[PDB]
């Protein structure tokens, strides 16, 4: 998963220098992982999952609701075949027959988003600006200026927060 | 619910999701054998209470008067579907016979 | 959905550089796709629902009430047809009959606010130059004048948010 | 709805420049459309509301007080005329006869204030110069001189919320 | 196990010294065994459990998620074989019989991350700059500058543990 | 309602302008209708209101106790003549029968204050100067003096508030 590359934070500082500083650059790499973590994603292609199973349920919620397209269900080492259940969005499975009991196997493919919107490349940005200017205090005063900083929550500076929650998963 | 834990961190959600079922076989006393809780790193226990209970559903006398009403309203005593003592069964039926049929 | 594009902010700012820089261009494009979010819309054309229903019940609500038309309603995959309900605004349906017990699925084209209005058009910019300033701090005193921020709440400048929450879905 | 325009801000101000800035004029725009809506009001013309009714009770309150005439109304689809009721100041309805038990769907013209009354008009002018002079803060020190601002209440300044809700429905 | 080694903190760093000295190559060789161990990881290969078992219980969970291949598993010193048993993801086997009471012997191998996430490097090297800055105080004001530290919390910087938090296990 | 007018308020002042500034102006005929409204008086001249009724009361309370005169009552639209009750001060209304149960219909006129009390026309000029000193402030350091502004209450100044409350009826 990139949010952003090295072309994307160009732009947004506008930077003329011929290249990046490779603290720069580590920091956009670390960035990428923490904000697909953060939001409770995974960079996985196809994920297997165990699901307990009772006769009186039929609604069964996959891990991430990104998930596209079933590729094998099976309970009890009983395959049952696609007829058998339809899927929905938010990786909503709905059994057509009322299960046996006990555990359900299932692998699945869970895509992702596409495309990235422009919030969490924004986002991303702000979270390299802040580890890159080292604006981890409370105050500074160098020289003549002053600043107080965020009332960070979380540890996560209050005003990158919001952009994570309007997606954090779960 | 049997327990909540509650952090201001932020948490793995598929190691999370694997500590809610340890903790969930762990505890029960049919599954397993532990009890004693240690938390750290600042996950706090809240108490809570149960916001409504099955208790005030005392339904026991209002669907008792409904089955009165109905077994008035064709006459029959209730002794007849209970059954009672000889001095209670015996003229019932005589009561039931002479003054609804 | 766009709430502001560069002219826009050009008016508002009545900015005579004859360009924007990337910066703020970007935080256009975020602008819009937050604001579109925070508000609780999102930006599909059509939406497919899947609520749970019982004989006892016939009003429904959609889930947005932008709903402008239903296209397809089926119970157990059952198909019923136009007459057997009333489509009101805000996205309520009525039932002329008393359903079977079960789920119902239901396709609807969701519309959305037209014309969009002047106030998340001026929250937008406020938005896009709390960015652009950094204003995302407690204090400054470059020189020597000095400014004291809002006390902000869900992360949200106090200004902005009360023009959001007039329009806060649910 | 329109609280205030150019002019009546150009005579609160005392502006003689010979126009407005495009800053000034959409903020004027906003106001309105932000006024029209803390109120409770909105900017429709002819309304439909749907009310349960039971044969208990008679005394039915239409959701815009305002409402100036009942057009149609209806109980479960069979249509009653206006001898059977009667209409009374702030959208209340008494019926003259007790209903069926049921769904009531009625349609109404909504009015509004008329004329627009001269607190409303100074209110939205001391709105549009807390935007335009950008006193959404909590200190300024500039030069030597300097003030500080209300405690804000729901992010509406404290002067300006009185007023508002001398007026706000509900 | 090792997250940094002197060339990452060089590059992270901009480092041009010909050589590191002592103070910074030992806390780079304290940090990656201190955040191997705040983790909950630890640098064995092969482990060894003990656990209790009962016949209602059929799900058992390895001590460590990273468990790759069970070795040897037996009760009450009875071996049994790996037709009798499934293992998942996360370190679960499930049995595919219902034991006998008592005590579970297994051996397996532990594995680890590969490869490491660029944020564990990064925060690696942020910590070692705390300690060679020696930024454990609260404020410092050597000639006129002037900065206030973090609050941190389980004494680790608050800008460290976000980092840690998202991946410490359990 | 006119509390004061351009001529009461230039006494107050002794100004010696020859006219009042638009801004003045304005601020009187707002003065006027708030302290009007903050009364809980109004400007109405006829007065309808319905009131429920039961046999065991007798005593009923008119809405404005200013009301100088009943000009019809009716119950349950059948008239009763005046004889059949008397009409007290405080808009007090005692029965001299035992009335059937239901809803009351009254018209009547509301009268008012007169003369107007010379307290209630200073509390105007002082909310006048309120506003047009701007002091809505928590203090002021212009050049050298320097002042602080009262503990205000329901956001009226408290110097002001007193002589309200000393009418504010109910």
């Amino acid at each position: 998963m990139q949010i952003i590359t090295a072309e994307d934070y160009r732009l947004y500082g506008g930077l003329k220098r011929p290249e990046l500083e490779s603290g720069v650059e580590m920091m956009i790499t670390a960035a990428n992982a923490l904000i697909t973590s953060l939001l409770g994603m995974d960079d996985a292609d196809a994920v297997d999952q165990l699901i307990n199973t009772k006769p009186t349920r039929k609604k069964y919620f996959l891990s991430s609701p990104s998930a596209t397209s079933v590729t094998k269900m099976t309970i009890n080492d009983k395959e049952i075949d696609p007829e058998q259940y339809k899927l929905y969005s938010d990786g909503v499975i709905l059994l057509k027959f009322s299960p046996p009991e006990g555990y359900m196997d299932v692998e699945y493919t869970q895509g992702g988003f596409n495309p990235i919107p422009e919030d969490l490349k924004l986002a991303a940005c702000m979270l390299v600006d802040h580890w890159h200017k080292q604006d981890y205090r409370q105050a500074k005063t160098i020289g003549g200026e002053t600043v107080t900083f965020n009332n960070t929550k979380s540890g996560i500076p209050e005003h990158i927060r919001t952009i994570i929650e309007v997606y954090r998963r779960v | 619910i049997g327990l909540i834990l509650e952090t201001d961190e932020i948490l793995n959600k598929k190691l999370r999701e694997r500590k809610q079922e340890e903790l969930q076989l762990d505890y029960n006393p049919s599954t397993g054998q532990s009890s004693v809780l240690i938390l750290d790193g600042g996950m706090k226990a809240k108490p809570y209470s149960q916001i409504s209970s099955f208790k005030d559903l005392d339904f026991k006398e209002d669907i008792a008067g409904f089955n009165k009403s109905i077994c008035l309203a064709f006459g029959v005593p209730q002794v007849l579907i209970d059954g009672g003592n000889n001095a209670n069964i015996r003229p019932n039926i005589e009561l039931f016979y002479y003054m609804t049929i």
